[PDB]
This record gives structure tokens, C-alpha cells and sequence, in this order.
RNA sequence: UUUGCUCCACACAAUAUAGAUGGAUACGAAUAAGGCGUCCUUGUGGCGUCGCUGAACCAUAGCAGGCUAGCAACGGUGCACUUGGCGGAAAGGCCUUGGGUGCUUGCUGGCGAAUUGCAAUGUCAUUUUGCGUGGGGAUAAAUCAUUUGUAUACGACUUAGA
RNA sequence: AGAACUGGCGAUGCGGGAUGAACCGAACGUAGAGUUAAGGUGCCGGAAUACACGCUCAUCAGACACCACAAAAGGUGUUAG
RNA sequence: GGCCAGCAUCAGUUUUGGUGGCAGGAUAAAUCCAUAGGAAUGUAGCUUGCCUCGGUAAGUAUUAUAGCCUGUG
């Protein structure tokens, strides 16, 4: 509906945020996500780890580079899971992993813009309550990731800076309310009434 | 006066297929903003339009047209199913194809 | 200020005489009010008023809406008829803002293209008092 | 499916000097009027030496409830076939009609107890009139006196699939 | 012939007098009189065609002016009904067809 | 290298498109909780109010959007300008001051439309170039051959020479 | 290793079991529309992130016959008897 | 009288809606109204540690200043 949407990446999980992902994008639709260490994955957090290990020491034995590529960061972590649910061998798959951009962090221009979420992928809606997750920035932290230090101090300075524009966006839109509200009375509020405005 | 569109957008998804074999004889169209097959009987029969350019020029134009229809409905999410003179060329997967209002049942 | 501050969390709470709106189903959108309650998952409900038949029906289905009113549990269909103008509900539920809602979008739907066309014209007349009104204050 | 409860009657057969068989009636929880024939010689073949060939079946009757709207206490003795040998059990249902307790009870055994439909034999559903002698403890909890509990995070179904509300919970 | 005979006015929106096929066309809810009109002389035969870019026939334009003159003086009870036959027809976003009632 | 190269606006050819057709419309946090509003003894405060979907909001009338006559307002918006700031994560953008110029459907009129013949997307975008118009701008290095041995299978590498 | 009755493979494709001479559905002229079998409906991948009652947390969980895994016996872990 | 199309009225096959009339059963069962009994998760009333201006208290009391269950019609 949208030409280019910006998924926030806060409060959702790998698995069922990357199913719905991956058709938008078979589909044509453009999406970008962000805030990408903030991602959830549901179990508690030493088997999330354990499930890296096991992982982790699948390589090819004569020569370890052309081996599965173990990467580390948290949007290649999801770009992975990604990866996997997307045909990525045809020309199909290729061209449908060029619509898709994943970063850490909210990165310029996409800090101007509105960035939406998934309710069908959502934590708090799909977990019970009482249930262990795991924060994928911790993770990443334990198996190396050397940049928890600074995609958190970035933020910090950022959400400073929100701050300051939307509390200049809640007066204006407090002006525009008492400018409607002194305009409502008016003989054409009354006949949008009817009408249903 | 900005707009002037007189159609409903919609994509092309797939061919309609085995898990194995597919039969590009019949096209599948997703419409944006129909969510269950009850809505989709509104748009069966209508006229369907792919608009693609090309550098050569045929008649004073550089814009093709294939031309198609809605033959019924599919599935559960209102996905539509369609067929056209000559296929769909398959590399249109993900691709925004005009569903217009005429024939008009209203 | 030697006073323990803790919050309440309000909630809306089952009982019998909570009215309820029935959102999916024969019913779609009618109020009916909880009789009895039989375990966790399902109650049973009635409305006369309204239209519904008393009927079991499981908590997915329904919708809690704030209002309440005093009713015995057990009671039958020509008892809830009776509490049921009493309070008075019918008219306490249009006032709320949220059935208000309801009937806004309902009648949106109902427009004529011709009447589309005089809601479009009204708000070119409103947003030019607007803006005058704006930007001088 | 929806169970309906079904009256069978059943008269062996008239012979030449022994008219008049007795007559047998059971109570019959089956999906359809088909099956709860074949499920009455089922049981009618366990009590006594008849056969279907040997039998014929005098009228089926559909049992309605003698009042749906009022909610009843069900305590319900229960046969069935485990992976071991067989062993007898007793549960209590809240529910609307005899028809219907019926239907939360084979959720119940194929959940717990994972139980099917063959297995499982019912041998007596009653309707505890009185309070206050229900003997299981998650029954009893309900008849409690202006019993007021809330629904805590509620989830929400949106059809399309993206919000931007930030979407919150009760 | 199947086809509907319709008119703008011309003087409202530029429609003239034109066939016009019966499916192509969605039709509203509002009506207008049509009593005062003298449309039935129009048949198939008139509007057979059988660079000079030549003017409409003469007795073209004063069949237009005739039907449009009736007609104007049945728009003008209505309000806002001229301004609404001279504006374009377009769906802006977020306009479901089948749910919207023309 | 027969005046090469660069940038600014236009002139016309050429070539493409993983797929424009009103608008990608900015807090953060919590979910057994909060958004907003208002007041005070400014706090884990009091009170009022909203959610239960964007089905919203904003924009939207005129020949694919013409030519003209007014009225009330001192507004809105397009455009080149200009006074200032601010933004480094991939700033390549966000604001704001001042006049200039068109437009305005906030309100009321007068003219123009046909013939594309009963539909035939009936073409209006955005990428790379090329070739000439007139208006600015700047006047270099690399390899081979030669030589050095911190180098060397041969390429490579490291040196030196108007 | 050797027999008994029936079906099949060998001589036989097609849909399903990822893959497979023997299992499941079904046996073949060339084509169009319609409905289904066995199997399936998060994404690859056509098709409900449909509905309904419960159970289960694993510091090697578990996921569908033929079939590619398992034994006795223990465990105030949990549930119903 | 070639080529590609659009609309009408029909015929064959087939999918998806709307809506009307009738049949059967415990001549559906219920709700509903009329009565007869009866209990509690005990309404009015009443007794009492009572008493923050009258709540509580835990007994009484079977429809009264709430209603429900069972049978019959």
C-alpha cells in the first residue's frame, strides 16, 4: 500500500517475523527493517546459545572458508533466517533479497520516516505470559559481536533528539485542537455531522 | 485533477501449480484490499490489462497491452485467479497489473 | 503524605449482569447481557431487547463493555427483559463514545458518491476558517 | 461430531412358541441415526446371546434436552481401554446439556488420558441436583457466591498485516 | 442497438449527444427529471457516419441547444447538482470498489 | 591525437526499466499496563477522558485541468530568491527570516469543449548516454625500455635517472 | 535357507512418501472447462499464521504408517484417576 | 470478403449468491404465560457481639421492598 515500509525491529520474534517478510517480498512490495538488536527469540537464553555452538562448528573440513559462513551480527543473524525461507538460488530469489535492507540501530534517512510493526509477530501478543525469551543483542554479545558498546551509546543520542521533535509536534497539534474545537459549532460542522466527518 | 485512475491495482503472484508442475495457462492475481472470497465475487469478469514499455515503438507507441479476465475465485485470502490471450511472460512475478471496472455489473 | 499509592490497574471484570458485545457470529454486533457464568472459557448470555436468543457462547467470541447493571444470577428471559429497562442500558450505550464510533463507520459506508462529493465540498469551506483562525494566535 | 443422544429399542425375534421377546432399550451417544444402531448391538450382544441377524430393532427416538438454558452439574462414570487393562473412572462437567457434556468429555479423556473414541465406554451420566456434594475440586470452585474473576491480556486479531498503532493490550 | 442515448449538457462538462454502450458504464443512485425532454426524434439512423476536421453539422448543434435548454432548468433546483456533473470521476487510495456504494 | 577535458542551464536523437499512476504521514517505554488533557504540595500526584484497529488522517472540483468578470478576506500553496541556523551512523536533509511572482474551489457569474464517431493502456513518469548550440573553468600522470637487490621460478616487489 | 493362497514389480508411466524397481492413490490417444483421490494448507510451495477443548519446557525437546531407531528400571517435574 | 475484437438474445456443461412455498419429529424441544410443591450460593423482614451516624456480625425467616428449581396444563 506503501512503495518503501519500515519495519521497526523492537519486540518481535526471528522466526514468525521472517515468514511474513519473506512473501512481501516474493510479492514486489519493498520493505527495510530496523533496530535490529532489540529482536527477540522465544526459549530462555542458554539454549538460544547452544543452538548457536552446535551451529557454529559446522565447517568444511578440508578448507574452512568455503564453509558456512557463521556471521555474527544481529540483522545477519536475521538476515539468515531470511535467507533460508526465500529460494535465493533462482534469479526469482536474487532479485527478491535486493528489495530487503536490515540494519542495526536506526540509521539516516530512516529516522524521519514512520516505522510500523508486525501484530501477527509481536512478543507480547504470541508468547503466555510467565515465558522465558531471549534479547538477540545479548546474544550476539556472547558469541562475538564487538559493537553492543557503541549501536547502544548511538541510540542514547538519538532518542535525545526525538525527544525534543515530538514535543513540538504535541503543541502544535494542541493549537490545531483548540482551533478546531472553536471551529465546530460553524453551520458547515454541523452538516458534515450528518454526514459522518 | 491529481488523480485520474479509473482501475484497481493488483499484482501478479504466481502460476497456478502443482508442488511440482505448474500449468502457465492460468494466472493468479492478488487485488489490494479484498481480504475473503465473498468480496472477490465483486471482481469476477472483469477486465484485466498488463501495461509494460518497450524501445522499439510498434504503431506511434512504445506501450504494450496484454488483455485477460477474471475467470473465479481461490482460496480462502481472495486470491484470484486469471486468464489471459497470451500468458503472462513469468518474469512479472511481483508485478502491478491493472484490474479495470468494466464490464460494469452496477 | 504518609499514604500508600498503589495503583488499582482497573479492569473489566465477568460477573452476572455484565453486558457484552457479540462481535462475530449469527448476532454480529448486538448487546446481550451475561446471566450465569460456567466455567473459565464459556457463559452464558442473553439479550431481549437487542435480538439475540440466550444461547452459550464461549468468552473468544464476545467483547467486555464497561457497563453494568444489577441482575440475580439464574435469571430468565422475561426477568432480564425487565432489569434490562430498568437501567435503562439501550440508552446509556449510545452515550459512551465508543458506540458512537460504531455508527460513524457504519454510515460511511452508506455514501453516495453524490454525497461524497458534498463531504469534500464542506471541508474545503471548514479548513479555510481554520487557517485563519491558526497563525494569528 | 455433535453427539445426539438416541433411545434404541431392540426385540430378539418372534419365534413359533416363544412370542413375545421382552424388549430392550438403551440411551446412545452417536454422531448420527446409522452408527447408534450399530453402537446398540455393540453393548446388547455383551449381555446376552443375540446377534444382529438374530435381532431386529424396534423404533429410534431423538432425545432432546428438557431444558438447554438452564446449566447443569453432570457427574459422569466413565469405562475405557488403556494401553494396560482396562480401569474405571469418575468426572464432573459443568455444562448446558447432557448432549453437549458429552462432547467435553472425549476432549477431555483424548487429551489427558489420550483416549479414542473406541475405547471409551459410558456408563452413566447424572445430573447432580443439590449442590454442595460435588466431590472434584476444579467444579467446585464456580459454585462460590458472586464469583467475579477478570480476562487479563487479551490479545488482539488485526487483519491487516501491519499496524502502526504500537498495538497495547487491555 | 443496445446502446443508452445520454447527454452532458454540453454547456456543464462538454459531453454532447453520443452512444454510449450499456455495460461500460456504472450507474449513481441520484436522479433528475427527464420529463421536459424532446429526445424522441434520436434514433440509430442519426448517428450513422457512413484532416478537413469539418464543423458538427448545423443540424447537430441546434439539437444540442434544444435537449441542454430543458435540462438545464431541471439541474438548477438541486443544490450544488451543476458543480457536481462538471467535476471528474477518480478512486484516490484507500477506495474499495465493492464496498463502495455508487 | 587537428581544440582535447570539465561544470551550468536547452536543443534533439539514442537507450533502457524485477515494474511511479494523490501522499513511505518520524517520540520513547510498558503490556498484571498506558496515550492525551488539566490542576497542584512537580510526585511512582489528583481529576477528567480515549482505545476494543489505518474502515483513520491529510490531500482532493476546473481542456491531463482552458480563457475571463467579480466578492469577502490579509489566509493557504507553487516558485525561483534571501537572512539565518541545525544534522557525521549511510550528515547529502530537516527548519526558519524577509520581500518578489503566479495560483486559489472561501463566495457568485459569463464564455470554450462535439468528429477519438458504442471500448481498444490511448501514451503525460525515471535511468544511462550521445551529438551540436552559449556560459563559466582548469593546463597531468602511469606502464615499457633502462638501472638498483631490502626482492625474485617467470609476472610481481623495492629503488634511481631531463 | 525352503514352501503355501492372493496382489504387485519384472514389461508401467502419472499424483503422494524430500530422495527410492516392490508402499499409498490411480493404470496413459491429442486438447479445453469441472470435481476429487492419496497427501497437505507459517515460508520455501498452489492452499485457513482458520475455529474448539486440553496436555507438554527438555544444560542433545518433538513432529505422521512401510522407514532409517531403541531396553528394563528409576524421577515430591506436572496432570488427571 | 482477410485479420483481431465489443455488446445483445439463446443452447450444452458448471461454479457462486439471493429468496418464496410445503413435509416430518415429544405434531421438535425451549423461551412465554396459568398452577401445584420444594430447596439454597437464603431476597424482604426480624433476633443479637452489635454500632465511625448505620455497616458489619451469624442466626432466624421460604417471596415479602430480588428471583430461581421440579411436576402438571
Amino acid at each position: 500500500v506503501e512503495p518503501v515500509v519500515v519495519i521497526d525491529g523492537k519486540g518481535h520474534l526471528v522466526g514468525r517475523l521472517a515468514s511474513v517478510v519473506a512473501k512481501q517480498l516474493l510479492n514486489g512490495q519493498k520493505i527495510v527493517v530496523v533496530r535490529a538488536e532489540e529482536l527477540n527469540i522465544s526459549g530462555e537464553f542458554f539454549r538460544n546459545k547452544l543452538k548457536y555452538h552446535d551451529f557454529l562448528r559446522k565447517a568444511t573440513a578440508f578448507n574452512k572458508t568455503r564453509g558456512p559462513f557463521h556471521f555474527r551480527a544481529p540483522s545477519r543473524i536475521f538476515y539468515k533466517a531470511l535467507r533460508g525461507m526465500v529460494s535465493h538460488k533462482t534469479a526469482r530469489g536474487k532479485a527478491a533479497l535486493e528489495r530487503l535492507k536490515v540494519f542495526e540501530g536506526i540509521p539516516p534517512p530512516y529516522d524521519k520516516k514512520k516505522r510500523v510493526v508486525v501484530p501477527q509477530a509481536l512478543r507480547v501478543l504470541r508468547l503466555k505470559p510467565g515465558r522465558k525469551y531471549t534479547t538477540l543483542g545479548k546474544l550476539s554479545t556472547s558469541v562475538g559481536w564487538k559493537y553492543e558498546d557503541v549501536v547502544a551509546k548511538l541510540e542514547a543520542k538519538r532518542k535525545v533528539s526525538s525527544a525534543e521533535y515530538y514535543a513540538k509536534k504535541r503543541a502544535f497539534t494542541k493549537k490545531v485542537a483548540s482551533a478546531n474545537a472553536t471551529a465546530a459549532e460553524s453551520d458547515v460542522a454541523k452538516q458534515l455531522a450528518a454526514l459522518g466527518y | 485533477a491529481e488523480s485520474h485512475r479509473l482501475y484497481v491495482k493488483g499484482k501478479h503472484l504466481s502460476y497456478q501449480r502443482s508442488k511440482r508442475v505448474n500449468n502457465p495457462n492460468v494466472s493468479l492475481i492478488k487485488i489490494e484490499g479484498v481480504a475473503t472470497p465473498q468480496d472477490a465475487q465483486f471482481y469476477l469478469g472483469k477486465r484485466i490489462a498488463y501495461v509494460y514499455r518497450a524501445s522499439k515503438e510498434v504503431r506511434g507507441s512504445k506501450i504494450r497491452v496484454m488483455w485477460g479476465k477474471v475467470t473465479r475465485t481461490h482460496g480462502n485470502s481472495g486470491v484470484v485467479r486469471a486468464t489471459f490471450r497470451n500468458n503472462l511472460p513469468a518474469k512479472t512475478f511481483g508485478a502491478s497489473v491493472r484490474i479495470f471496472l468494466y464490464p460494469s455489473n452496477i | 503524605s504518609t499514604d500508600s499509592i498503589v495503583k488499582a490497574s482497573n479492569w473489566r471484570l465477568v460477573e452476572v449482569g455484565r453486558v457484552v458485545l457479540i462481535k462475530k457470529g449469527q448476532s454480529a454486533g448486538k448487546l446481550a447481557a451475561i446471566v450465569e457464568i460456567i466455567d473459565q472459557k464459556k457463559v452464558l448470555i442473553d439479550g431481549p431487547k437487542a435480538g439475540v436468543p440466550r444461547q452459550a457462547i464461549n468468552l473468544g467470541q464476545v467483547v467486555l463493555t464497561p457497563l453494568t447493571f444489577a441482575l440475580p444470577r439464574g435469571a430468565r428471559t422475561a426477568t432480564v427483559s425487565k432489569k434490562w429497562a430498568a437501567a435503562a442500558v439501550c440508552e446509556k450505550w449510545a452515550a459512551s463514545s465508543w458506540a458512537k464510533k460504531i455508527a460513524q463507520r457504519e454510515r460511511r459506508a452508506a455514501l453516495t458518491d453524490f454525497e461524497r462529493f458534498q463531504v469534500m465540498v464542506l471541508r474545503k469551506q471548514k479548513r479555510y476558517t481554520v487557517k485563519k483562525a491558526l497563525a494569528k494566535a | 461430531a455433535h453427539f445426539k443422544e438416541y433411545q434404541v429399542i431392540g426385540r430378539r425375534l418372534p419365534t413359533e412358541s416363544v412370542p413375545e421377546p421382552k424388549l430392550f432399550r438403551m440411551r446412545i451417544f452417536a454422531s448420527n441415526e446409522v452408527i447408534a444402531k450399530s453402537r446398540y448391538w455393540y453393548f446388547l450382544q455383551k449381555l446376552h446371546k443375540v446377534k444382529k441377524a438374530s435381532g431386529e430393532i424396534v423404533s429410534i427416538n431423538q432425545i432432546n434436552e428438557a431444558h438447554p438454558t438452564k446449566v447443569k452439574n453432570f457427574g459422569v462414570w466413565v469405562r475405557y481401554d488403556s494401553r494396560s487393562g482396562t480401569h474405571n473412572m469418575y468426572k464432573e462437567i459443568r455444562d448446558v446439556s447432557r448432549v453437549a457434556a458429552v462432547e467435553t468429555l472425549y476432549q477431555d479423556m483424548a487429551a489427558r488420558h489420550r483416549a479414542r473414541f473406541r475405547s471409551i465406554h459410558i456408563l452413566k451420566v447424572a445430573e447432580i441436583e443439590k449442590t454442595a456434594d460435588v466431590k472434584r475440586q476444579y467444579v467446585k470452585q464456580f459454585l462460590t457466591k458472586d464469583l467475579k474473576f477478570p480476562l487479563p491480556h487479551r490479545v488482539q486479531k488485526s487483519t491487516k498485516t501491519f499496524s502502526y498503532k504500537r498495538p497495547s493490550t487491555f | 442497438d443496445n446502446t443508452l442515448l445520454i447527454s452532458g449538457p454540453f454547456k456543464v462538462n462538454g459531453v454532447p449527444l453520443r452512444r454510449v454502450n450499456a455495460r461500460y458504464v456504472i450507474a449513481t443512485s441520484t436522479k433528475v427529471s427527464v420529463e421536459g425532454v424532446n429526445v424522441e426524434k434520436f434514433n440509430v439512423e442519426y448517428f450513422a457516419k457512413e484532416q478537413q476536421n469539418k464543423e458538427i453539422k448545423a443540424e447537430r448543434v441546434e439539437d444540442q441547444k434544444v435537449v441542454d435548454k430543458a435540462l438545464i432548468a431541471e439541474i438548477k433546483k438541486t443544490p450544488l447538482l451543476k458543480q457536481y456533473l462538471s467535476a471528474s470521476f477518480s478512486l484516490k487510495n484507500g477506495d474499495k470498489p465493492h464496498m463502495l456504494k455508487f
